[PDB]
C-alpha cells in the first residue's frame, strides 16, 4: 500500500504533476486524478520480422 | 455516386467499408479523438463511470464488444470479363 | 474517459476498374486496320508479281 515513482511522488505531494509515459489503468485513476488521454497507447506485442 | 467524398468518424466508416463492398476508406487518420459519456458539469456519476469505464478497457470486455458489434467483415478485397475481348475476337 | 479511440476520414466510393471490348485494341487506332491490311496486301500482290 505504498506507491513509488511519478504516481508515488504525486501521492505524497512532492509533485504537482507528472507528466511522461504514464500509462493510465484503474489504480492510477482512483489513487490519483488523471486527465484526458493526448495520445494513444496500449499493450501490443512485437516481433522480429 | 451523388456524393464524392464523406468525411466522418473513422469507426462508421471503416464499420460501412466492411458491410458494403462500393464503399472503401482511404486511411491516414487524422484529428484523433474518443467517443466519451458526455454528462453535466456538476455530477456524482462522473468519478465512478470513468473509473468504471478504464477497468471495461482493463479486461477484455470492449474487445468482446468490439469482436461483437464492429469487427466483423463480409467483403473486405485478371478476371473473366478482363479477356472478355479477345473471346468476343 | 474515451471508450473507444478514432479519428476522421473519408468514405468514397470503391469504383472497380471496367473492362470493355476492345482491352486489346487500345494500343493501336483504328486507322492502324486499314494501315496494316495495306501493307499486308500490297506486300503480297506484289511478291506474286
Ligand atoms: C462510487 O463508488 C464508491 C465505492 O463503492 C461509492 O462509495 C460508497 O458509497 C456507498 C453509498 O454512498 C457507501 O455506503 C460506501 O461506504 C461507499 N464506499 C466507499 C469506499 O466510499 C460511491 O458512492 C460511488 N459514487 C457514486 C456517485 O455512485
Amino acid at each position: 500500500n505504498v506507491w513509488n515513482g511519478m504516481i508515488g511522488e504525486v501521492v505524497y505531494q512532492r509533485a504537482v504533476m507528472a507528466v511522461g509515459s504514464l500509462t493510465i489503468n484503474e489504480e492510477r485513476s482512483e489513487v490519483v486524478d488523471f486527465s484526458v488521454p493526448f495520445v494513444e497507447t496500449g499493450i501490443s506485442v512485437m516481433v522480429s520480422r | 455516386n451523388k456524393l464524392h467524398a464523406f468525411i466522418w468518424d473513422s469507426a462508421v466508416l471503416e464499420f460501412e467499408a466492411s458491410q458494403k463492398c462500393d464503399l472503401v476508406t482511404t486511411g491516414e487518420l487524422f484529428f484523433r479523438s474518443g467517443f466519451g459519456i458526455g454528462m453535466r458539469k456538476d455530477s456524482p456519476w462522473k468519478q465512478n463511470v470513468s473509473l468504471s469505464i478504464l477497468k471495461s478497457h482493463e479486461n477484455g470486455f470492449m474487445e468482446d464488444l468490439d469482436k461483437t458489434w464492429v469487427r466483423y467483415q463480409e467483403c473486405d478485397s485478371l478476371t473473366f470479363e478482363n479477356m472478355a475481348g479477345v473471346f468476343m475476337l | 474517459k474515451p471508450f473507444k479511440y478514432q479519428g476522421l476520414t473519408i468514405l468514397v466510393k470503391k469504383e472497380i476498374p471496367r473492362s470493355t471490348l476492345d482491352s486489346f485494341m487500345q494500343p493501336f487506332q483504328s486507322t492502324l486496320w486499314l494501315l496494316v491490311g495495306l501493307s499486308v496486301h500490297v506486300v503480297a500482290v506484289m511478291l506474286y508479281l
